[PDB]
Formats: structure tokens, C-alpha cells, sequence
């Protein structure tokens, strides 16, 4: 199951390796939010982001 | 010697930028791509298999336990369970262009950046003509017209919603149910005149390149005929893909199937000259030769 | 007066053994002028 | 290789850090230079010319060593060889444009135009064949711009006196006759007894590709056979090789520009 984050929705999808990953739409297929900027953040541990 | 006239080659496969009657090929104007490049119809219909390395296993459940009746107190017998392997291997594709560096400086400075395109199309279609029809030195000793050929799985005669039921009919035969169509696109306009005569519902539509519900797809390909259809379950076949395509260019290996004039091998190096390699690894494997049936003109 | 020119050979492609010789090919274009 | 004698090369142009006579050039000190570079006169005299593309024509060599050279004998060596290459490069381009020798590859030269045009005077060197050279050139409104000479006649030309103003009309400080400078080719095929003039400008050239170095320690070298006969593998061999290029244009805007003095 595939969810894609956009700044203005999350477009959720279903793949399968096997088909090679053909993104197909689903129930509810998108889905909006209110912010103005994609919600997931990233920390990175240093510059290289190496553990 | 000092001979300053442009080197001959055999084959003629090097791009230069100057000509044998002494004309200098300045002010080229580079040529605009007619055509849209093809996908790979295998990659399209196919399933995907992941493979680490150039070979690859499966293993299936094969027999499964019966049962008994038994009364009080009877002995309760055994049964037993078995199951059957599989494999699949790769095969490399490749193809190198040699290019003059005058040619690659005065003639055509994106020479190479062109061509990538071009190869991929034609390692493609190398691919699926040895795949689905067997064509082109097919390395893998499987392929869906040998599987056709060894079943006998064909139907004779005129594209009618008649052949083309039964064509699809013969899978369910072997408990399959068909996915999708392989057809040449000369061949729609016979599709696009056969009409069922109780509900007047065409067979075809013309509009979505459906067939009977089912998805179309056409090949490029010279070697099917017009009046020939394919058709299977195309889940049953799998692919794999051990090495994207690999681009390299070298400046100093020497090449070997293309002589000088005086029959030396060519030298990139010692001539001044650049050659562009691209190769790609890929592996077929068919899962169930019944699942494919061809029709074909009488 | 104007001019084209376009893409007429691609290049062909070979399927090549465990180290085995890659063998070479070419393009070609044609020129037009309308 | 485990050749304890070695290799012979055919050409012989290999660098190799054991003579024949087996002699080593170990802890060998570094060659010194005995004689300043030549620059290269056409490009010196002659007019530039901005040029895109290709008419011309690639001069370019190779030079192979033994990595025991480079190693033990001379290690800096194509860092130094780099511009004595380039000074053959200027030496083979002035041969083939001035003196039409060498095997030139264009059709044009500057010995072309005065065979053509018959601008030739026979003579010694004296004041008044020197006025006639030049009046050569003036005869046909285009005034003289410097000389060509080999130098070895400069005993020719401190002879020669303006009988008017009673001094030398070759400054032998300036090097430079009746004024205009002297450029001095150090070539085998102008003779003695030979000068050259012209309005240079005329005379036009271009360098689509400056002199580019490749540095190559992989390639087969098929000009140069072992002794066996076996083409030269600098991978195998254990060899590294340089090589030069560079493409050329030149082009005379009007042949009759040009006048030689030659003895008589």
C-alpha cells in the first residue's frame, strides 16, 4: 500500500512487486490536508546522515 | 607516408566528419526524431520477477493429502504431500557506435546523447521479438510461439466473434482464463467489421482498443502476419532484469569486428576515435506453456 | 526554400555470450527539402 | 618483461632506461637546454583568423617509454617533453606553409605563390637588389611588412652600405633590413643565399584545435612491432605513451603578395 504526500493532499495507492510497481488508485483515492507544505519532516543524524 | 585522406572502414559502421570525395561536413543540421520510441511489450504484459543474480529458482506445491472415511476404531491411513521446481536464466544484449572525435567535435557534439534513446528501442524490441515470436537468435529455449508450436494450442481460420470465442474458450479448456491480445495493427480493420448478430455489439472497440473487454496490445514487428492473433493468461509469463541498461564510452580499447582499410583492427587510441558501448542482462521465463493459444489464417 | 533532415537507420542491436565480441552498428539520417 | 637483454622496437622510437650496450641510466641527471625554442613564424607574420570548425588539417604524434624510464631514468620526462612536441608541431607547419615541403597537405603555400606569380630575383645581396625585391611588391601597391632568412647570411648582409647615407642598411642589433624586421627560419631547406618578403597579412591562418595531450598507459600501439613482429601492448609491455594533436588552416588571401631573392 503506497501513500504519496503532496503539499496540498496524500494520494493513496496499491502496487504489487510483480505487476512492477503500477501504481493503481484506490478507495478514497485522495485524501486533502490543510497545511501549505508536504507534513512529513526529515532529521538527519549529521550532514552525511551516516548512524 | 603523411597520407592525409579520411580513413576507409569496414563495415562502413564509423560516423566521420569528413567525406571520401573531399567534402567537409560543417554546418550540420541535426536530425529531428520522427517517430515515438516503443516500449518493451513484455515489460508491459508480463510479470516482474526479482533476480539477484543471473539465475533464479521457484518451487510449487505439486500434491496435495487425501482423506479417508474410517470407523471407530479403524486405523487411520496416510497420505503425502509433493512438490516440483523451476528455473530461469539470464541472457546480455549489447551493441557498440564508434564516432570519429572530429566527427564528435565539428559534426555532432550531442552524437552520443541521441543515440541512448535509439538503443533502448532497439534492445526492446530485440527482446520481445525473441520472447513472444521466437525471432532473432532467441537465446532462452522458451519463448510463446514455441510453447504454441509444442502444445498445438492454434485455431484456424477467419477473425469471427465465432474463432475468437473459441480462441479464448481453448484456455479455460486448461482452466485458464485469458488476460490479454498480442495483434498486429494492420489487422483492426478486419476487427473493426465483426459485429455479434443477435445484440448487434461489436466484438471490437474501435474506441478503447479493447477486445471483447480485454486489453490490446500491438507489436512493431514484421514477422506476425496480419491475419494472426495471440492470445493467454500473461500473468503466467515472468521476466527479469539482472542489469539495466549500461551505458560506458572508452577512448583506448581496441575493436575488433571492424577492420581498416589495410585490415588492421581498429585502434581507438592510435587513430584518434571514441566508441559508445551500451548492454542490458535480461532473462524470460515462461510458467505454463498451456497458457497461450494463437489464431491464424487458414 | 526550406530543409529537413531525419533519422532513416537506427541502430541495430545483437545478443552477445558470456564474453563474447559486442559487435557495432550505425544510424543514418536523410536529408528533405520542401 | 623477464628479458634480461632488451627489447628492440621497430621504429627504434621507444625510450628505454638500458642502452643496447646494456648500459643503465641509473641516478641520470636531467638534460639541460642547449638551445632556445623556435616559435613558430606563420604564426608569428601571418594574419589570425577566428574559425569555427573545419580548410584544415590534424598534425599529431606519438611518443612511447618504458616505464623503467619513467621511473628510474627520468621521471618528469613528458612533463618536459611536452613543449619541444609543440615546437615540432610549429617547425612541421612553418616547413609546410612557407617552403611548400614535407608533404604540406593543403594546396597552398607561399613557394606555391612565387613559382606561380614568377616574383623571383636573381642575385647576390646588395642595396639595389634588396630596393628590387621590395619594389617587387610595390609594383603592385602592396608594400613589404618583414623578411624570411636564414640566419647563416647575416655575414652576407652586414656587407651591404647605403653608398647615400654612408652606413649599414641591416641593423645587426635590431635585425631588422632597410627597417623592417628579419625573422630567421632555422629549417635545412632554405639555402644560404636565399630570402624571402611579402605583405604577410595576405597570408591567413587558423587553429580550430589548440595542441590537446592525452596521456595513455593501456592502448596498442599497431605502428610499432616488437621484434617478433607482435604489435606493441602497453598494458602487457609495461609502457606508457603520450599523444599530441592539433588541427591547422591556413589560406593566402592573394598570391602575388610575395617575392624571393635567390642567387644567381
Amino acid at each position: 500500500t503506497v501513500d504519496l504526500f503532496t503539499s496540498h493532499g496524500v494520494y493513496r495507492y496499491l502496487t504489487n512487486r510483480t505487476n512492477g510497481l503500477k501504481l493503481t488508485p484506490r478507495e478514497n483515492s485522495f485524501e486533502s490536508h490543510s497545511f501549505e507544505r508536504m507534513p512529513i519532516t526529515e532529521f538527519s543524524n549529521n550532514e552525511r546522515r551516516k548512524g | 607516408s603523411n597520407n592525409v585522406k579520411p580513413q576507409v572502414f569496414n563495415p562502413d559502421n564509423v560516423m566521420m566528419h569528413e567525406k571520401k570525395d573531399g567534402t567537409l561536413m560543417n554546418e550540420f543540421t541535426t536530425p529531428i526524431l520522427q517517430e515515438v520510441m516503443e516500449n518493451s511489450k513484455i515489460m508491459q504484459l508480463g510479470k516482474y520477477e526479482p533476480m539477484e543474480g543471473t539465475e533464479k529458482k521457484f518451487t510449487f506445491w505439486a500434491d496435495k493429502p487425501g482423506a479417508y472415511w474410517v470407523g471407530e476404531g479403524q486405523k487411520i491411513e496416510t497420505s503425502k504431500a509433493t512438490w516440483v521446481n523451476a528455473t530461469m536464466r539470464a541472457f546480455k544484449l549489447g551493441v557498440i557506435l564508434p564516432v570519429t572525435k572530429e566527427f564528435l567535435n565539428y559534426t555532432y557534439s550531442q552524437f552520443f546523447e541521441e543515440m541512448k534513446p535509439m538503443i533502448a528501442e532497439a534492445f526492446y524490441k530485440k527482446f520481445d521479438e525473441a520472447g513472444i515470436l521466437n525471432q532473432g537468435n532467441n537465446p532462452f529455449g522458451k519463448s510463446i510461439a514455441q510453447s504454441i508450436e509444442k502444445t498445438n494450442k492454434v485455431i484456424k481460420g477467419d477473425f469471427t466473434q465465432d474463432n475468437i470465442i473459441d480462441l479464448e474458450a481453448l484456455l479455460e479448456d486448461d482452466e485458464l482464463e485469458a488476460n490479454a491480445f498480442i495483434s498486429k495493427t494492420q489487422n483492426r480493420s478486419l476487427l473493426r467489421k465483426i459485429v455479434d448478430p443477435e445484440t448487434k455489439e461489436r466484438i471490437y472497440d474501435r474506441n478503447s482498443d479493447s477486445l471483447d473487454g480485454l486489453p490490446v496490445v500491438n507489436l512493431k514487428s514484421s514477422n506476425l502476419k496480419r491475419g494472426e492473433l495471440i492470445t493467454g493468461d500473461f500473468d503466467k509469463l515472468i521476466y527479469g532484469i539482472p542489469q539495466l541498461i549500461e551505458y560506458k564510452i572508452d577512448e583506448t580499447a581496441q575493436l575488433s569486428t571492424v577492420k581498416n582499410e589495410d585490415g588492421t583492427p581498429v585502434n581507438l587510441f592510435e587513430q584518434d576515435m571514441v566508441a559508445l558501448r551500451a548492454t542490458m542482462h535480461v532473462a524470460l521465463h515462461i510458467a505454463d506453456d498451456k497458457a497461450f493459444a494463437k489464431l491464424v489464417p487458414a
